[PDB]
Protein backbone atom coordinates (compact mmCIF):
# COMPACT_ATOMS: atom_id res chain seq x y z
CA UNK A 1 0.00 0.00 0.00
CA UNK A 2 3.01 2.16 -0.65
CA UNK A 3 3.84 2.13 -4.50
CA UNK A 4 0.77 1.68 -7.16
CA UNK A 5 1.42 0.96 -10.67
CA UNK A 6 -1.08 1.44 -13.44
CA UNK A 7 -1.84 3.41 -16.58
CA UNK A 8 -3.76 6.40 -17.80
CA UNK A 9 -5.37 7.04 -21.05
CA UNK A 10 -3.81 9.72 -22.75
CA UNK A 11 -3.36 11.50 -26.04
CA UNK A 12 -0.46 12.76 -27.96
CA UNK A 13 -1.39 13.43 -31.13
CA UNK A 14 -4.29 11.84 -33.82
CA UNK A 15 -6.86 13.41 -32.40
CA UNK A 16 -9.51 11.27 -32.58
CA UNK A 17 -7.06 7.95 -31.36
CA UNK A 18 -6.41 6.91 -27.55
CA UNK A 19 -3.38 5.20 -26.41
CA UNK A 20 -2.18 4.26 -22.88
CA UNK A 21 1.04 4.76 -21.06
CA UNK A 22 1.97 3.40 -17.92
CA UNK A 23 3.51 4.81 -14.81
CA UNK A 24 4.50 4.27 -10.85
CA UNK A 25 2.56 6.72 -8.45
CA UNK A 26 2.98 6.66 -4.31
CA UNK A 27 -0.08 5.74 -2.79
CA UNK A 28 -0.14 8.92 -1.46
CA UNK A 29 0.40 11.08 -4.47
CA UNK A 30 -3.26 9.41 -5.84
CA UNK A 31 -6.32 10.06 -4.16
CA UNK A 32 -9.58 7.30 -4.12
CA UNK A 33 -12.10 8.83 -6.91
CA UNK A 34 -14.98 6.64 -5.56
CA UNK A 35 -13.22 0.79 -6.40
CA UNK A 36 -10.23 0.19 -8.12
CA UNK A 37 -10.12 4.15 -9.75
CA UNK A 38 -7.86 6.69 -8.57
CA UNK A 39 -6.76 10.45 -9.45
CA UNK A 40 -3.80 12.75 -9.27
CA UNK B 1 -12.70 3.85 -46.27
CA UNK B 2 -13.81 0.29 -45.87
CA UNK B 3 -12.52 -2.50 -43.93
CA UNK B 4 -11.65 -6.21 -45.70
CA UNK B 5 -12.42 -9.03 -42.64
CA UNK B 6 -12.33 -12.28 -43.82
CA UNK B 7 -15.79 -13.95 -44.85
CA UNK B 8 -15.66 -17.19 -42.91
CA UNK B 9 -13.00 -18.95 -40.20
CA UNK B 10 -13.30 -22.57 -38.86
CA UNK B 11 -11.85 -23.60 -34.90
CA UNK B 12 -12.69 -26.65 -33.69
CA UNK B 13 -13.35 -26.69 -29.81
CA UNK B 14 -10.50 -26.44 -27.73
CA UNK B 15 -8.30 -24.20 -30.09
CA UNK B 16 -7.89 -20.46 -30.30
CA UNK B 17 -9.78 -17.94 -32.70
CA UNK B 18 -7.64 -16.05 -34.50
CA UNK B 19 -10.19 -13.13 -36.18
CA UNK B 20 -8.88 -10.20 -37.87
CA UNK B 21 -10.27 -7.24 -38.64
CA UNK B 22 -8.14 -5.43 -41.86
CA UNK B 23 -7.96 -1.70 -42.53
CA UNK B 24 -5.53 0.18 -44.27
CA UNK B 25 -3.37 1.92 -41.78
CA UNK B 26 -5.56 0.48 -38.83
CA UNK B 27 -3.33 1.20 -36.26
CA UNK B 28 -3.83 4.65 -36.62
CA UNK B 29 -7.49 4.29 -35.18
CA UNK B 30 -9.37 2.69 -32.63
CA UNK B 31 -11.51 -0.84 -33.27
CA UNK B 32 -14.29 -2.11 -31.24
CA UNK B 33 -15.06 -5.65 -31.73
CA UNK B 34 -18.67 -6.99 -31.55
CA UNK B 35 -20.74 -10.16 -30.94
CA UNK B 36 -23.73 -10.22 -33.45
CA UNK B 37 -25.73 -13.37 -32.42
CA UNK B 38 -28.96 -14.35 -34.06
CA UNK B 39 -31.98 -13.63 -33.32
CA UNK B 40 -30.88 -11.27 -30.29
CA UNK B 41 -29.07 -7.35 -30.59
CA UNK B 42 -25.64 -7.52 -30.43
CA UNK B 43 -22.83 -6.99 -27.59
CA UNK B 44 -19.99 -5.22 -27.22
CA UNK B 45 -17.08 -7.17 -26.19
CA UNK B 46 -13.83 -4.97 -26.77
CA UNK B 47 -13.51 -1.29 -27.10
CA UNK B 48 -10.04 0.71 -27.22
CA UNK B 49 -8.32 -2.45 -28.17
CA UNK B 50 -7.34 -3.53 -24.99
CA UNK B 51 -10.28 -2.52 -22.32
CA UNK B 52 -13.02 -4.67 -21.59
CA UNK B 53 -16.82 -4.26 -20.39
CA UNK B 54 -18.41 -5.71 -17.09
CA UNK B 55 -20.80 -8.66 -17.79
CA UNK B 56 -18.33 -10.62 -20.53
CA UNK B 57 -17.04 -13.84 -20.32
CA UNK B 58 -13.26 -13.60 -19.24
CA UNK B 59 -10.15 -14.14 -21.16
CA UNK B 60 -11.67 -11.66 -24.25
CA UNK B 61 -8.78 -9.69 -25.66
CA UNK B 62 -7.72 -7.68 -28.46
CA UNK B 63 -4.55 -6.67 -30.11
CA UNK B 64 -3.99 -3.84 -32.62
CA UNK B 65 -0.97 -2.82 -34.49
CA UNK B 66 0.26 -2.21 -38.39
CA UNK B 67 -2.07 -3.12 -40.84
CA UNK B 68 -4.27 -5.37 -39.09
CA UNK B 69 -6.29 -5.39 -36.08
CA UNK B 70 -6.70 -9.06 -34.79
CA UNK B 71 -8.94 -10.30 -31.59
CA UNK B 72 -7.91 -13.04 -29.42
CA UNK B 73 -9.95 -16.03 -27.65
CA UNK B 74 -9.61 -18.45 -25.81
CA UNK B 75 -11.17 -22.36 -24.71
CA UNK B 76 -13.19 -21.61 -27.47
CA UNK B 77 -16.65 -22.66 -26.77
CA UNK B 78 -20.03 -23.22 -29.01
CA UNK B 79 -21.99 -20.89 -27.24
CA UNK B 80 -19.85 -17.93 -29.28
CA UNK B 81 -20.99 -19.64 -32.63
CA UNK B 82 -21.81 -16.65 -34.44
CA UNK B 83 -20.32 -13.87 -36.50
CA UNK B 84 -18.14 -10.81 -34.80
CA UNK B 85 -18.04 -7.41 -36.58
CA UNK B 86 -15.31 -4.26 -35.75
CA UNK B 87 -16.64 -1.10 -35.79
CA UNK B 88 -13.87 1.91 -36.36
CA UNK B 89 -14.69 5.74 -36.54
CA UNK B 90 -13.50 7.92 -39.17
CA UNK B 91 -13.00 11.44 -38.97
CA UNK B 92 -11.26 12.00 -42.56
CA UNK B 93 -13.71 10.27 -44.46
CA UNK B 94 -16.56 11.48 -42.07
CA UNK B 95 -18.55 8.03 -41.33
CA UNK B 96 -18.32 4.86 -39.43
CA UNK B 97 -17.55 1.51 -41.39
CA UNK B 98 -18.59 -1.83 -40.10
CA UNK B 99 -16.94 -5.08 -41.74
CA UNK B 100 -18.32 -7.86 -43.63
CA UNK B 101 -18.52 -10.10 -40.61
CA UNK B 102 -16.26 -13.53 -40.30
CA UNK B 103 -18.76 -16.82 -39.80
CA UNK B 104 -17.32 -19.00 -37.48
CA UNK B 105 -17.57 -22.91 -37.48
CA UNK C 1 -28.64 -2.05 -16.41
CA UNK C 2 -30.53 -0.20 -18.96
CA UNK C 3 -33.15 -0.97 -21.96
CA UNK C 4 -34.32 -0.02 -24.91
CA UNK C 5 -37.41 -0.41 -26.78
CA UNK C 6 -38.68 0.52 -29.96
CA UNK C 7 -42.26 -0.01 -32.22
CA UNK C 8 -43.74 0.74 -35.17
CA UNK C 9 -42.80 -0.94 -37.63
CA UNK C 10 -45.00 -2.79 -40.16
CA UNK C 11 -45.76 -2.83 -44.38
CA UNK C 12 -44.34 -0.38 -46.09
CA UNK C 13 -44.71 0.81 -49.64
CA UNK C 14 -41.83 2.97 -52.28
CA UNK C 15 -42.65 6.42 -51.88
CA UNK C 16 -44.29 6.76 -48.67
CA UNK C 17 -43.45 7.20 -45.22
CA UNK C 18 -43.63 5.51 -41.75
CA UNK C 19 -43.59 6.97 -38.09
CA UNK C 20 -41.46 4.67 -35.74
CA UNK C 21 -40.96 5.65 -32.28
CA UNK C 22 -38.26 4.40 -29.97
CA UNK C 23 -38.39 4.94 -26.08
CA UNK C 24 -36.16 4.17 -23.79
CA UNK C 25 -34.92 4.35 -19.56
CA UNK C 26 -32.08 3.86 -17.56
CA UNK C 27 -30.15 6.56 -18.89
CA UNK C 28 -30.48 10.29 -19.16
CA UNK C 29 -30.43 11.52 -23.00
CA UNK C 30 -28.94 14.54 -21.74
CA UNK C 31 -25.53 13.52 -22.49
CA UNK C 32 -26.20 10.35 -24.55
CA UNK C 33 -25.81 10.40 -28.40
CA UNK C 34 -27.88 7.65 -30.29
CA UNK C 35 -26.90 6.04 -33.65
CA UNK C 36 -28.89 3.70 -35.88
CA UNK C 37 -27.60 0.75 -38.08
CA UNK C 38 -29.52 -1.63 -40.20
CA UNK C 39 -28.93 -5.19 -40.39
CA UNK C 40 -30.14 -6.93 -44.04
CA UNK C 41 -29.93 -10.63 -44.68
CA UNK C 42 -26.24 -12.41 -44.71
CA UNK C 43 -24.95 -9.10 -45.28
CA UNK C 44 -22.95 -6.82 -42.07
CA UNK C 45 -23.86 -4.19 -40.89
CA UNK C 46 -24.78 -0.30 -42.19
CA UNK C 47 -24.52 3.22 -40.37
CA UNK C 48 -27.50 5.32 -40.70
CA UNK C 49 -27.69 8.20 -39.03
CA UNK C 50 -26.06 10.57 -36.13
CA UNK C 51 -27.50 12.58 -33.58
CA UNK C 52 -25.87 14.75 -30.44
CA UNK C 53 -27.92 16.01 -27.88
CA UNK C 54 -29.52 19.51 -29.49
CA UNK C 55 -27.32 19.59 -32.54
CA UNK C 56 -24.12 19.25 -34.80
CA UNK C 57 -22.29 16.24 -34.92
CA UNK C 58 -25.56 15.09 -36.21
CA UNK C 59 -23.11 13.41 -39.22
CA UNK C 60 -25.25 10.56 -41.84
CA UNK C 61 -23.89 8.27 -44.24
CA UNK C 62 -23.01 8.81 -47.63
CA UNK C 63 -25.78 6.75 -48.92
CA UNK C 64 -28.68 7.81 -46.83
CA UNK C 65 -28.37 11.16 -46.95
CA UNK C 66 -31.04 12.20 -49.15
CA UNK C 67 -33.77 13.05 -47.18
CA UNK C 68 -33.77 11.71 -44.12
CA UNK C 69 -34.12 13.34 -40.51
CA UNK C 70 -33.50 12.53 -36.95
CA UNK C 71 -34.76 14.53 -34.13
CA UNK C 72 -34.32 14.53 -30.24
CA UNK C 73 -36.30 16.01 -27.13
CA UNK C 74 -35.65 16.02 -23.38
CA UNK C 75 -39.22 16.74 -22.54
CA UNK C 76 -40.17 13.02 -22.68
CA UNK C 77 -36.81 11.37 -23.17
CA UNK C 78 -37.60 9.58 -26.85
CA UNK C 79 -36.42 9.17 -30.04
CA UNK C 80 -37.97 9.19 -33.90
CA UNK C 81 -36.43 8.41 -37.39
CA UNK C 82 -38.91 8.44 -39.86
CA UNK C 83 -38.45 6.37 -43.11
CA UNK C 84 -39.31 8.47 -46.37
CA UNK C 85 -39.10 7.45 -50.29
CA UNK C 86 -37.97 4.36 -49.25
CA UNK C 87 -36.48 2.66 -52.02
CA UNK C 88 -36.34 -1.09 -53.11
CA UNK C 89 -32.70 -2.15 -51.45
CA UNK C 90 -32.90 -0.83 -48.46
CA UNK C 91 -34.89 -3.22 -46.24
CA UNK C 92 -33.61 -4.51 -42.99
CA UNK C 93 -33.83 -4.75 -39.28
CA UNK C 94 -32.81 -1.11 -38.29
CA UNK C 95 -31.47 -0.90 -34.75
CA UNK C 96 -30.68 1.57 -31.87
CA UNK C 97 -27.83 1.51 -29.85
CA UNK C 98 -26.79 3.85 -26.73
CA UNK C 99 -23.51 5.48 -27.12
CA UNK C 100 -21.34 6.07 -24.12
CA UNK C 101 -20.45 9.66 -25.27
CA UNK C 102 -16.89 9.67 -24.16
CA UNK C 103 -14.65 13.20 -24.99
CA UNK C 104 -11.28 14.78 -24.19
CA UNK C 105 -10.14 18.35 -24.46
CA UNK C 106 -6.31 19.78 -25.24
CA UNK C 107 -6.34 23.61 -25.15
CA UNK C 108 -4.88 23.52 -28.93
CA UNK C 109 -6.39 20.79 -30.55
CA UNK C 110 -10.04 21.23 -28.37
CA UNK C 111 -13.22 18.84 -28.32
CA UNK C 112 -13.02 15.43 -30.04
CA UNK C 113 -15.69 13.39 -29.52
CA UNK C 114 -15.77 9.18 -29.70
CA UNK C 115 -18.33 6.87 -31.15
CA UNK C 116 -18.95 3.44 -29.97
CA UNK C 117 -22.13 1.80 -29.08
CA UNK C 118 -22.61 0.67 -25.58
CA UNK C 119 -26.42 -0.49 -25.26
CA UNK C 120 -28.63 -2.09 -28.12
CA UNK C 121 -32.70 -1.77 -28.57
CA UNK C 122 -34.43 -5.12 -29.25
CA UNK C 123 -34.78 -4.17 -33.26
CA UNK C 124 -37.75 -3.23 -35.68
CA UNK C 125 -38.61 -4.72 -38.96
CA UNK C 126 -38.97 -3.30 -42.64
CA UNK C 127 -41.10 -4.47 -45.59
CA UNK C 128 -40.38 -2.96 -49.15
CA UNK C 129 -44.17 -3.05 -50.67
CA UNK D 1 -36.10 39.61 -21.63
CA UNK D 2 -33.52 40.92 -20.02
CA UNK D 3 -31.94 38.49 -18.26
CA UNK D 4 -32.12 34.71 -19.29
CA UNK D 5 -31.58 31.67 -17.50
CA UNK D 6 -30.16 28.59 -19.07
CA UNK D 7 -27.79 25.42 -19.32
CA UNK D 8 -24.44 24.44 -20.81
CA UNK D 9 -21.12 22.50 -20.16
CA UNK D 10 -17.60 23.06 -20.46
CA UNK D 11 -14.45 21.37 -18.99
CA UNK D 12 -14.34 19.99 -15.43
CA UNK D 13 -11.66 18.69 -13.01
CA UNK D 14 -11.21 15.47 -15.43
CA UNK D 15 -10.92 16.62 -18.96
CA UNK D 16 -12.57 12.92 -20.31
CA UNK D 17 -15.62 13.79 -17.91
CA UNK D 18 -18.91 16.17 -18.43
CA UNK D 19 -20.96 18.23 -16.30
CA UNK D 20 -24.37 20.18 -17.29
CA UNK D 21 -23.98 23.05 -15.42
CA UNK D 22 -26.32 26.99 -15.58
CA UNK D 23 -25.86 30.53 -15.00
CA UNK D 24 -27.76 33.48 -15.86
CA UNK D 25 -26.89 36.15 -18.63
CA UNK D 26 -28.40 39.29 -19.69
CA UNK D 27 -29.86 39.69 -22.48
CA UNK D 28 -27.10 41.59 -24.53
CA UNK D 29 -24.19 39.94 -23.12
CA UNK D 30 -25.32 37.10 -25.29
CA UNK D 31 -26.50 36.77 -29.02
CA UNK D 32 -28.10 34.47 -30.56
CA UNK D 33 -26.72 32.30 -33.08
CA UNK D 34 -29.65 32.27 -35.88
CA UNK D 35 -34.25 29.66 -32.37
CA UNK D 36 -33.51 29.12 -28.48
CA UNK D 37 -29.76 29.42 -28.88
CA UNK D 38 -27.30 32.12 -27.93
CA UNK D 39 -23.36 32.34 -27.41
CA UNK D 40 -21.11 34.86 -25.80
CA UNK E 1 6.02 18.00 -56.49
CA UNK E 2 6.79 21.91 -55.81
CA UNK E 3 3.71 22.99 -54.13
CA UNK E 4 0.69 20.74 -52.56
CA UNK E 5 -3.21 21.21 -52.12
CA UNK E 6 -5.14 19.78 -49.21
CA UNK E 7 -7.01 20.25 -46.01
CA UNK E 8 -7.40 19.83 -42.69
CA UNK E 9 -10.09 19.96 -39.76
CA UNK E 10 -9.92 22.98 -37.30
CA UNK E 11 -11.54 24.80 -34.42
CA UNK E 12 -14.26 27.38 -35.29
CA UNK E 13 -15.97 30.66 -33.25
CA UNK E 14 -17.73 27.88 -30.69
CA UNK E 15 -15.04 25.32 -29.63
CA UNK E 16 -17.20 22.12 -29.74
CA UNK E 17 -18.03 22.46 -33.68
CA UNK E 18 -14.80 22.30 -36.34
CA UNK E 19 -14.78 23.19 -39.98
CA UNK E 20 -12.92 22.11 -43.24
CA UNK E 21 -10.57 24.16 -44.84
CA UNK E 22 -7.92 23.79 -47.47
CA UNK E 23 -4.66 25.78 -47.44
CA UNK E 24 -1.59 25.30 -49.88
CA UNK E 25 2.10 24.05 -48.18
CA UNK E 26 5.30 23.60 -50.10
CA UNK E 27 6.40 19.60 -50.46
CA UNK E 28 9.07 20.00 -47.76
CA UNK E 29 7.43 22.09 -45.11
CA UNK E 30 5.00 18.98 -44.35
CA UNK E 31 6.56 15.41 -44.35
CA UNK E 32 4.50 11.92 -45.24
CA UNK E 33 3.21 9.84 -41.65
CA UNK E 34 3.43 7.33 -43.46
CA UNK E 35 -0.52 7.51 -48.12
CA UNK E 36 -1.86 10.70 -48.36
CA UNK E 37 -0.98 11.88 -45.48
CA UNK E 38 1.26 14.24 -43.69
CA UNK E 39 2.09 16.78 -40.52
CA UNK E 40 3.95 19.67 -40.70
C1 LIG F 1 -8.63 12.69 -48.89
O1 LIG F 1 -9.65 13.48 -49.49
C2 LIG F 1 -10.10 12.99 -50.76
C3 LIG F 1 -11.09 13.99 -51.30
O2 LIG F 1 -10.54 14.74 -52.37
C4 LIG F 1 -10.69 11.59 -50.59
O3 LIG F 1 -11.06 11.08 -51.86
C5 LIG F 1 -9.68 10.66 -49.93
O4 LIG F 1 -10.28 9.40 -49.66
C6 LIG F 1 -9.16 11.28 -48.63
N1 LIG F 1 -8.14 10.43 -48.04
C7 LIG F 1 -8.28 9.80 -46.87
C8 LIG F 1 -7.12 8.97 -46.42
O5 LIG F 1 -9.31 9.89 -46.21
C1 LIG G 1 -32.79 23.33 -24.51
O1 LIG G 1 -33.03 22.87 -23.18
C2 LIG G 1 -34.41 22.61 -22.90
C3 LIG G 1 -34.50 22.26 -21.43
O2 LIG G 1 -35.77 21.72 -21.11
C4 LIG G 1 -34.92 21.50 -23.81
O3 LIG G 1 -36.30 21.29 -23.57
C5 LIG G 1 -34.69 21.87 -25.27
O4 LIG G 1 -35.04 20.77 -26.10
C6 LIG G 1 -33.23 22.25 -25.51
N1 LIG G 1 -33.03 22.71 -26.88
C7 LIG G 1 -33.20 21.92 -27.94
C8 LIG G 1 -32.96 22.56 -29.28
O5 LIG G 1 -33.53 20.75 -27.84
C1 LIG H 1 -32.74 27.78 -14.62
O1 LIG H 1 -32.51 26.77 -15.61
C2 LIG H 1 -32.18 25.49 -15.05
C3 LIG H 1 -31.89 24.57 -16.21
O2 LIG H 1 -30.63 23.91 -16.06
C4 LIG H 1 -33.33 24.99 -14.17
O3 LIG H 1 -32.95 23.76 -13.55
C5 LIG H 1 -33.66 26.02 -13.10
O4 LIG H 1 -34.81 25.62 -12.37
C6 LIG H 1 -33.92 27.38 -13.74
N1 LIG H 1 -34.18 28.39 -12.73
C7 LIG H 1 -33.26 28.81 -11.86
C8 LIG H 1 -33.71 29.86 -10.88
O5 LIG H 1 -32.12 28.36 -11.85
Amino acid sequence: EEIKNCSFKATTELRDKKRREYALFYRLDIVPLSNSEYRL
Amino acid sequence: YVLTQPPSVSVAPGKTARITCGGNNIANKNVHWYQQKPGQAPVLVIYYDDDRPSGIPDRFSGSNSGNTATLTISRVEAGDEADYYCQVWDSNSDHVVFGGGTQLT
Amino acid sequence: EVQLVESGGNVVQPGGSLRLSCTASGFSFDDSTMHWVRQAPGKGLQWVSLISWNGGRTYYADSVKGRFTISRDNSKNSLYLQMNSLKTEDTAFYFCAKDKGDSDYDYNLGYSYFYYMDGWGKGTTVTVS
